[PDB]
């Protein structure tokens, strides 16, 4: 199990509800979203899931790439932009906390859509320290050492 | 190549403990304002234990005495790390036995203040705690290491 | 589930130097391509500075290792006080390598290594570029090998 | 053994020279400073110290100091004043680094004596990273959790 949070974004219209996990295995960042399957769940005995890893989202970042987003959150840098055959995302530090967007496909849907989600005041905060924790572990200081 | 016994036995306690600090407030002068909090981390919650002051430090006994203690699950961290960093100026913990807030202080840059009100079965006692700004610091740094440790870095 | 191959990976990235890459790949121009590898290993900060060997699009190793300089654990400071900006240089001078760590006037928070090795007397220059994001790397790693070798890990 | 660092500054006049040793203890910040003695040592043979461990000076901080250190490392406070039984000593941040002075006894003497040291350039980098790293390893995750 790796080390990630999860904004749990759960709605009365379910078009609009989703997961979003950030987590980092080693030096590499994995950015994922699940869109919410049907409505809000109520009943405790419902063991169905809230939501849809058939449509998800699911990006992979280089070590360098989580160097630059720690550097956006410091503002050594305005934003980083990366790009690869599967997305084009810029990260960029907005006045409430953080914006990744760009265009990106999901799981076994070889077709591009725009796509944003935003990281921001409590969430700004959670994803800062989750990028710097991610940064300063992922060179396996602790693990050698251990 | 010593032998040391208390510097053994001591190891052992900080090692099984739960990691904290104290934000001590001594006041032998009045002991009715004399108080000590201590944060700590245990089970993935911050648990703040707030601990009245016993006997004047000049005697037998126990110095402190803890008086309540409030429970913060570990949604609250990066709240409070929020208001310790500047981007919030405001966090509420509202409870059926507490109800309280960490705001910044006017007074002086970088320190703060803890006021809550709690409640027991009908009890209710009002505490205050204001962390200056080494007080803080401890406070931002405790906190970040319980966010990097239980988000699992240290696994 | 049994993932052998990533429980294999995680064992070699635990007894291996704990290390980071600095990636500078050139197809178009294999002469320019080249890889320095940062790493720690017994109290030492290594550089291995590497030219490329083939295109990334070919089979087999894509780079191969030209020299090493092992630093002792005193350049770790004045490598982090050019890093952190309190110092404008850090010179390395020994027997085979004659090399300096300056900030890049061109860009902030990006920084220069620029390196003349020789051995015995054949010798070469190179010279490695951080951006802004090889240099934070560059800035956590040593700061990381600090707390290490100090003992706050113990 | 307790983590830490060491400045030796031997000089031709051994007057002059000292060992300065910062170290901590869990949460309590320990720093002494051993006078040179004799001349800088030239033979490999020479079995005698090149410091004087008899004449040191040694200073225990409490907690809540050693936060205060870190704090005037980052700007929050311009200095901080120490006073106990066995010393008085201030700690502030300078152009060059950061001086930590006052007064304090020697080992086995109450004779009081005036006394500074400075941590300079790269010093002063060696000494914030060795008090943001004391402070962040005083509250006890890493033992706790291992």
């Amino acid at each position: 199990s790796l080390p990630k949070f999860e904004i749990h974004d759960v709605r009365d219209d379910p078009a609009e509800g989703t997961m979003t996990r950030v987590a980092v295995d080693g030096k590499l960042l994995l950015i994922s979203q699940y869109p919410q399957l049907g409505p809000r769940k109520v009943d405790p005995n419902d063991l169905s899931p809230q939501f849809d890893a058939d449509r998800r989202i699911s990006v992979r970042l280089r070590h360098v790439d989580l160097a630059y987003l720690v550097g956006v959150c410091k503002e050594r840098v305005p934003r980083h932009r990366m790009e690869t055959k599967a997305y084009t995302l810029d990260f960029e530090k907005s006045a409430q906390g953080y914006h990744l967007h760009g265009k990106v496909h999901r799981v076994a849907s070889q077709r591009m859509e725009d796509w944003s989600v935003k990281f921001d005041n409590h969430f700004a905060v959670t994803l800062e320290h989750f990028l710097e924790s991610a940064l300063d572990e992922s060179f396996g200081f602790r693990q050698h050492y251990a | 190549k010593w032998r040391r016994p208390s510097l053994a036995q001591q190891r052992a306690r900080r090692a099984q403990l739960p990691p904290a600090f104290d934000v001590v407030h001594w006041n032998d002068e009045d002991i009715s304002r004399g108080h000590l909090l201590r944060v700590l981390h245990r089970d993935t919650f911050v648990v703040l234990d707030y601990h009245r002051q016993a006997r004047m430090l000049t005697e037998e006994g126990n110095k402190a005495e803890r008086v309540v203690s409030v429970m913060l699950p570990a949604v609250y961290t990066a709240r409070f790390l929020a208001v310790l960093e500047g981007r919030s100026e405001k966090v509420e913990v509202h409870s059926r036995y507490t109800n309280a807030t960490f705001t910044p202080n006017p007074a002086a840059p970088y320190t703060f203040t803890l006021k809550c009100t709690s409640t027991r079965p009908d009890e209710t006692f009002e505490w205050t705690v204001e962390f200056d700004v080494a007080e803080s610091l401890m406070l931002q740094r405790f906190l970040t290491q319980a966010l990097h440790y239980n988000t699992g870095f240290a696994r």
